């Protein structure tokens, strides 16, 4: 079976990393990698603890199909209690690290306590040990990766580390592995750096054995890859254009926020789109894109490779940034771009390079920068405080603010506090576009009605990946719906959330849901794991995972008075586009969502629904 | 299945260990005749000197070693074989059955037919009882007379000279070590040994040994030339012949030694042989010859055990390699040291230094090294086997080896280990 | 009737689907660290290149064995290792100037690419068609046709 | 978890700094003629090649010994001579095709490289890094990387 | 302690090599290898015997750090009375010979007398014997080494011998060991060949024991190697470029003599510099240089290996020179090159091969050839006498003269006399560029004044390795000073001469002074030897060695009249370059040197300094 039945349980206070068997009868009820880790956390911590303290805990986990022959099976997760929100935080990362942890022999690592001195972890197949890292504190992710690999004389070691923002405890730090493809959102880097841990290095040569049926699994994966290779989206669209192709599409619908959610359309959205990446620059006559790359085992290869211009004012005198690194995603391009009214592609590339190097989160940084720009434009913030003029559409201001935030000198300190706390400090809480402390993704909720409800009732804050209903109201792959009605939305949200929970628990990339479905994922899990894995079991597992997460969040001190939106979205009409004179109508959908889910009107699970899932 | 092995020398032990490692679900039986644990006879001379005890001659010293590998040890002497229905009849009246058989019974010494050769004071040196008798009789200050100046004869005379008694050697041939040395090196060894204090008479034989009035006094040995020698102890080191005492009336073909092919197997499907009793193909031409040395026993035992378990392994050939220590002089020989006929394209070189006891000779049949012989060379003397066994095409280096024969390791490196490390 | 592997590094994404297949075909467990083909990533230029044995005709690994446990095949033209004659002396890993034929300490022998007896498994699992199994002669047809079409400028717009 | 010495003969300068350490550790006096690693110089081409033991798996020396004085160490995978049961019969010095185990007459025993029990001192004293202590598997990764960069030309300047 | 306490003392007149203990209370006052050997010479010979005769004596010596773990610890010395000059001669050589002598149990060898027949000496750890060598007479060095190694049947024998230029008693013969490593200067080879001594052969299997503190010595050497590894000069410059890197550097400054001190700049110096040895030849597409090699124990590896072209007109009919052997040092390249005006690179390597094969000195031979060519151009020498045209810049003339001089046939018999005697024979003594009989090295003394003062006041004729003031005025490793000024030069010369004396007596290379200092040399001697080796003792040792050498030199007949320069260097202004219009000013610095050294106005030590240094 896909599990290896081993957990590490290291004690950061006194060393003593001692192995321990995995708890079965929980693996066949939660499937691992999103339910098993949070079941461990919920079952052995108390929700009233403060976010950053020695009493907290951190869990790294993988799935049953991690590091196998199945398509896109190389993803892992980090689960903790987030410091930016106060709720439970789960971050998902790809790359090549989860597969190497699977090949080593383990499938879960638990960190508890705080170490008196800086250390880092080293694992070889039976031997885990903590080593001093006092010569590595205060270095970037690239440098610590190269330093570990050079000192150990082994080019086959996989490293996961943090930047300077993790050490400085910036609220939106992250964890980076393989020079890009990082975690983010809820600020897990701050929790990792508060535990006084620098990096994890792993090297495995034991192999993934123990699958209950080898020929059946091989046949199932061979049949499953054929469906993925005939779909136009996952054979020509994603490999050639990437996730950026959506930009113009969204702009044609008038559902793209601009300038701190003041507008719904960007006039320069055609200068930062994918076609703008595919054009030749007049300075050199060569495009900004080189080639695409793929994660471990993925047959889609939607990654990016880009090279920055050598004559831009940001990088003209710094030959350190002249190589080739990862390109722009959709959300990074939106946050560094349309959220501030900036139409310079090279500035966006430089900001993304800095964010990848120092380990930050582009979305939260861009939203906080936009909030600061609006606060300055109002008149509350003076040039003496910031140290620079900050009007909308200043690329130079964006670059300087990025450097200051990364190095944590001057006004960057205040920028390290996030948008909500920064707005609250100066007495304007209404200017923070965030729910439960997390800012909004690149989908507007005035021209789209499902995403307002999706943002309102997510378990970790404002997130678009837990429930993704744009796949039906824009592209319409299950069924084409209308984004201008609110009828039959609760069932959509419920079904999408259950399916996404199952997909994340399995251990595969979620993009494959554009061609696959549950009927194409059932045979592989049935032929890999043991027990009864049918459709009803998967639906029950998804519902149980969602209910348990919600119950833990409720017991932490968050209730039904936080399911709201800022007044601007629900009171100010749109100013351009095809969604003229439309505002969000969340107040007419929330009781229906509470009723359909089977919850109490105040948002607590009822004993009937609690007993049906066996959660009692 | 079931495997039965006769003889518990080096060959039987190595074969049994390899069989247990290869197929862990079989029955293995190992047989012997002597009343001792498996031991090497090679370490009998150092027992005579007094360096080690008897227990230091054992092949495996870790206590209870033949239990962790699940190997059965029995006792008995094989006297009859029935190959039609696969039966073995032992001397004690019991009986054993088999599925695969390996014969590793070794060799035994031979006595010349001299009158009075069965007297109590005439002993050979092959087993432990003979060593005990020799140690009992060879008191310091005694009188010893030895027959034969071969290889084992040289080893025994070195041991007895180190024990601290007078010594006399009678050789029927023309020189010492006539089968592994050129006449010049034999003369050097002879003169060194005579300088160290051992009397050697050559080109003579023993006519008859006669007993005195009582069996307390020494014996009178009359040689062929006429002179008589009084001697307390007499050592016989004539020669050895293979142990073939039950294969005379079986379809197993048997020459001087048991005949086998390249992958060790006799002319019956299901019987194998290795050790001193096996006659194997030659490396140079392809004929059958018997070589009684230790590396041959080890390699043949490993290959036979690997083929017998079910796999498929091959043997390259046999070669004669010798190293000898005599009273502080170290000499060695490899391969066809006597050269070959010049009309087929051969060449050779010989470098000699008399006053400093140095000698070296190289022979090349056709662009390949074929034999070697040296005195006093001890550092990197193993690379000659690497050059001879695997036939390295020397090429241009041949000419260099004709002008300075002390660069064989350099030629081996530049021709067969790292040819591309010198390309510039 | 002989065939060879063609490696095209302009169509590789570094998904490591070759090594899982190559290790599973020979060992029985998924283990990309025991494959006989390797993918090297050069980050500064954004390039990925896979490499393996080229099956020389003046073989250095063949001529340096003291026991003759390496010999040629005539059906596929492939050098083979007979893993019950080898003794693990590790000399054959020094003679090869390219870096292939390596050691395996779990079983105690060496290993190299043996063309899988003319049925490659790494060439079936590549989705981008960056590894192909074509005939030994005429491996430059695909590039030659494209360069013949491109280099000869047409008599147009002139 | 086993490791082995890697020798790169294109970086050696013939300073004999490694023989001094290998002899000082085992005898106590500086003596580059009692070391267990040697250096050979080829003058006609101007090259230098160090030379030591490869630690065979089915080693001839272990099987040829008649008194069981050579044994394998499970922790580091090296053959070690126990110089208290050895009798100096020298049969193990002609049965090694590379001739690395040698005879010492000052004490009357034999000697060979024993990996210093997982702590080589020859690899710490070499300035040019022509001796390394790396893992037994994948000792050819550097050559593979260099030849992959060299042979596979980029699609530029054409 | 690093000493081994044994001397050999052979008697060449009748054999009788008998051992003898070393003299303590002299070891802890001169430290060995330059002061012990010269004290042994001075205390038992006379300063009036002619150079070549039976009554002369020769000493071979090593140092306390020779043959140990210390970096560059493999140097040995030869001490005698030079026939070329009439002063005391001490020549230093590297290679693997001094280490082999130290491993054999001895550390000094004394040759006295004359043997009626040719002999050679053989040593095995206790057994030194003399053997007849009538079959080696008339053979070059390479055949002698090969024949000895083949006859004695051992490829690890270290051999030192002379060539045909020693048997013919050429005035500038030398001693060559290990093919291309050699001593030189003052004609020690003539003294070796006047005793009918052919070669010395050593084989050693005993080792260097006797260190007062082993772990302290090991730790001190390991700590000292890091400093040498850190400096750019001894980490990237020397191993990559040899000593040839100074060619262009000196040429740009305008301090490079050309055509027998007629110019101060060479136009073709870019053709024989270090960069010309790294370029691919048009014929074969391969550079001349192959690799680099190192002496015993050295961790810098500044040596050279070169291959000669097979299609050059000088070696195209000779197949015995087609191998690889030693390259070109800076002094040899200058002497065979710019001293005559030859811009070819293959001819220089051919001449260097001839000089190494037949055992000569490149500097003296090149200077004498230049003087002869100037005499021919003036008109004193005619074509009939030479038998060949000898114009400036003719490579064929250089090759022909090299062959004639090495083989000792024809006009070479005159050429082997030396520049001073050859110039005096033809009534023109002003055309010899020498002080006390030795020709100048590759540095001009018009643009640099400290070099002029160092030349004029050296103890073995004109030598630039006794006091080296270029390292302060060009490289400026201690400090950077001005090479156009005559203030503060006497103290520079005095300090550099003392430091050089201490370094030479220690038994290590001088090039390590580009990164080390006396602070980094004291701990190793303190941990290796017995006594109180502080800084004051080291300074006193240096001063004592220099004063005793001066006393022996002055007693022999040489006086203050010999501290002069040829009139060309002191009356001819420079023609081009930065130092145009300058002339040497030796008259303004010599009395200051005599005053600061503590001697008399005539250059004689005073009783005060003699009593201070304990020379009475
Ligand atoms: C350098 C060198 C030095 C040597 N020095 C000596 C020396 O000093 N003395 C010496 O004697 N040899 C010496 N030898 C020879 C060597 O020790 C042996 O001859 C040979 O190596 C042993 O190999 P083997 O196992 O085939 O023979 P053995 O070890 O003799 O194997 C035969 C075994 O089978 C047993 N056996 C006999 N008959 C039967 C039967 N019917 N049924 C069952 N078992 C039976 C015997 O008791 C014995 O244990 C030397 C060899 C070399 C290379
Ligand atoms: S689809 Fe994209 S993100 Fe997902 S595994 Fe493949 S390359 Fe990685
Ligand atoms: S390791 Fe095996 S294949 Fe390689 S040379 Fe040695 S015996 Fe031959
Ligand atoms: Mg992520
Ligand atoms: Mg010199």
């Amino acid at each position: 079976m896909g599990w290896n039945r081993k957990v590490l349980r290291v004690n950061l206070a006194e060393g003593t990393c001692t192995p321990e068997p995995l708890n079965m009868q929980w693996a066949d009820e939660y499937l691992g990698s999103r339910g098993l880790a949070t079941k461990y956390l919920v079952s052995e911590t108390d929700p009233k603890v403060d976010p950053l303290s020695p009493d907290n805990k951190m869990i790294m986990a993988t799935g049953p199909l991690t590091g196998t022959m199945a398509s896109t099976g190389g993803r892992y997760t980090v689960v903790t209690k987030g410091p930016l929100t106060g709720a439970i935080a789960c971050s998902n990362s790809g790359g090549f690290f989860g597969a190497e942890m699977k090949f080593a022999g383990w499938d879960m690592v638990i960190f508890e306590g705080r170490s008196p001195t800086p250390v880092y972890l080293f694992i070889e197949n039976e031997r885990a040990e903590l080593r001093d890292a006092s010569y590595l504190w205060g270095r970037s992710c690239w440098e610590t990766e190269e330093s570990i690999r050079a000192q150990h004389q082994d080019p086959l070691i996989r490293v996961s580390s943090i930047g300077r923002a993790g050490e400085n405890q910036v609220m939106f730090a992250c964890i980076v592995n393989d020079l890009h493809r990082a975690a983010g959102r809820s600020g897990v880097g701050a929790v990792m750096g508060s535990k006084n841990l620098k990096a994890v290095a792993i090297r495995g040569t034991k192999g993934v054995s123990g699958i209950r049926d080898f020929p059946g699994f091989v046949r199932a994966t061979s049949e499953a890859k054929k469906v993925l290779a005939g779909n136009p989206v996952t054979s020509e669209g994603l490999p050639k254009f990437g996730t950026q192709v959506l930009m113009n599409v969204i702009n044609e619908m008038g559902a793209l926020p601009t300038r701190n959610h003041r507008d719904v359309q960007f006039e320069d959205a055609s200068k930062i789109s994918a076609e703008a990446m595919h054009e030749k620059r007049p300075s050199d006559g060569k495009p900004q894109l080189v080639t695409n790359a793929a994660c471990f085992g993925c047959t889609i290869a939607c990654g990016r490779i880009s090279a920055i211009d050598k004559t831009h004012f940001t990088v003209k005198n710094n030959p350190k940034y002249w190589g080739a690194s990862g390109g722009l995603e959709y959300e990074a391009a939106w946050a560094l771009g349309a959220a501030n009214g900036v139409g310079d592609l090279e500035a966006l590339q430089y900001a993304n390079l800095l964010c990848n190097e120092q380990g930050m989160d582009p979305i939260s940084f861009g939203a906080t920068v936009g909030a600061a720009m609006e606060l300055y434009e109002t008149g509350v913030l003076t040039k003496e405080r910031i140290g620079l003029d900050a009007p909308f559409g200043s690329a130079d201001a964006l670059a300087k603010l990025a450097e200051m935030t990364a190095t944590g000198e001057g006004f960057g300190k205040e920028i390290g506090l996030g948008s909500k706390r920064l707005c609250e400090k100066y007495g304007h809480p209404e200017l923070s576009m965030s729910v439960k402390g997390q800012e909004f993704p690149a989908y507007d909720s005035r021209g789209i009605q499902g995403m307002g409800l999706a943002y309102a009732t997510s378990n970790r804050g404002a997130c678009h990946l837990r429930g993704y209903t744009v796949a039906s109201e824009v592209l319409g792959v299950p069924v084409k719906t209308d984004p201008h009605v609110i009828e039959g939305k609760a069932e959509l949200v419920k079904a999408f959330q259950d399916a996404t929970a199952v997909f994340d628990s399995a251990g595969i990339c979620v993009f494959t849901s554009f061609a696959w479905t549950l009927a194409d994922v059932q045979p592989q899990i049935a032929a890999a794991c043991d027990g009864d894995w049918s459709m009803d079991k998967l639906a029950t597992v998804g519902e149980r995972i969602w209910n348990m997460e919600r119950q833990f969040n409720n017991a932490a001190g968050l209730g039904a008075q936080d399911d709201n939106l800022p007044p601007r979205l629900t009171s100010e009409p749109a100013k351009s586009g095809p969604a003229k004179g439309m505002v969000n109508r969340l107040a007419e959908m929330l009781p229906e969502y509470y009723g359909v889910r089977g919850w109490t009107p105040e948002g607590t699970p009822t004993p009937e629904t609690l007993s049906r899932l066996g959660l009692s | 299945m079931k495997h039965v092995i006769l003889g518990n020398g080096p060959a039987g032990v190595i074969a049994a260990e390899t069989l247990r490692r290869a197929a862990p679900t079989d029955d293995i039986l190992l047989f012997g005749s002597e009343d001792a644990p498996p031991y090497s006879r090679m370490a009998i001379p150092y027992l005579l000197e007094g360096n080690i005890d008897e227990s230091g001659t054992w092949l495996r010293k870790s206590p209870g070693h033949f239990d962790r590998l699940r190997i059965h040890e029995m006792r008995g002497r094989a006297v009859s074989l029935d190959s039609e229905r696969r039966r073995i009849l032992f001397d004690d009246g019991h009986f054993e059955s088999w599925d695969r058989l390996l014969i590793a019974t070794g060799s035994h010494p031979v006595r010349p037919p001299i009158p009075g050769i069965d007297l109590p004071e005439v002993q050979t040196c092959w087993t432990l009882e003979d060593a005990r008798a020799i140690a009992r009789f060879a008191t310091p200050g005694a009188r010893v007379l030895q027959l034969g100046a071969g290889f084992i004869g040289c080893i025994i005379m070195e041991a007895l000279a180190a024990r601290g008694v007078e010594l006399t050697v009678v050789e029927m041939g023309d020189r010492m070590v006539p089968r592994m040395m050129t006449p010049t090196a034999g003369g050097m060894i002879r003169k060194w040994v005579e300088d160290q204090g051992v009397r050697v008479v050559t080109n003579a034989g023993v006519s008859r040994i006669d007993c005195r009035a009582s069996n307390d006094a020494p014996l009178d040995v009359t040689l062929s030339t006429g002179e008589v020698v009084v001697a307390d102890l007499v050592i016989v080191a004539a020669g050895v012949a293979p142990n073939i005492a039950f294969l005379e009336a079986t379809p197993v073909h048997v020459a001087k030694g048991v005949l086998v092919d390249d992958r060790l197997q006799t002319s019956v499907p299901g019987i194998f042989a290795a050790g001193d009793v096996a006659e194997a193909p030659d490396l140079f031409t392809g004929a059958h010859l018997v070589a009684a040395i230790q590396p041959n026993a080890a390699d043949q035992a490993r290959v036979a055990a690997l083929n017998m378990a079910g796999h498929e392994a091959r043997l390259k050939g046999v070669l004669a390699i010798n190293v000898l220590d005599t009273l502080g002089l170290i000499s060695s020989s490899f391969g066809q040291w006597w050269g070959e006929e010049r009309e087929r394209g051969g060449a050779g070189v010989e470098h000699v230094d008399e006053a400093a006891y140095r000698y070296l000779s190289l022979q090349f049949k056709d662009d390949v090294l074929i034999g070697a012989t040296s005195i006093g060379l001890t550092e990197h003397v193993g690379a000659l086997r690497g050059l001879i066994h695997g036939r390295v095409r020397l090429g241009e280096w041949k000419e260099r080896l004709l002008h300075s024969p002390l660069q064989f390791v350099d030629a081996y490196i530049a021709r067969s280990q790292q040819p591309m490390a010198l390309v510039r | 009737m002989w065939k060879s592997l063609h490696i095209d590094p302009a169509k590789c994404t570094g998904c490591l689907q070759c090594e899982m297949a190559c290790s599973y075909e020979h060992t029985g467990v998924i283990n990309p660290s025991k494959s006989r083909i390797k993918v090297f990533s050069f980050e500064h230029e954004g390039r990925k290149v896979p490499y393996t044995c080229t099956q020389c005709t003046e073989a250095w690994c063949l001529h340096s064995c003291p026991v003759d446990a390496i010999r040629l095949d005539l059906t596929t033209g492939a050098k083979m290792v007979f893993e019950d004659t080898c003794v693990g002396c590790k000399v054959c890993t020094i003679a090869c100037p390219f870096g292939t034929i390596n050691y395996n300490q779990d079983t105690g022998k060496v290993q190299k690419c043996d063309l899988c007896e003319g049925d490659p498994a790494c060439a079936k699992a590549c989705p981008t068609a960056a590894i192909t199994y074509i005939d030994a002669d005429w491996t430059g047809l695909a590039r030659m046709q494209a360069w013949a079409a491109k280099a000869n400028t047409p008599a147009s717009a002139a």
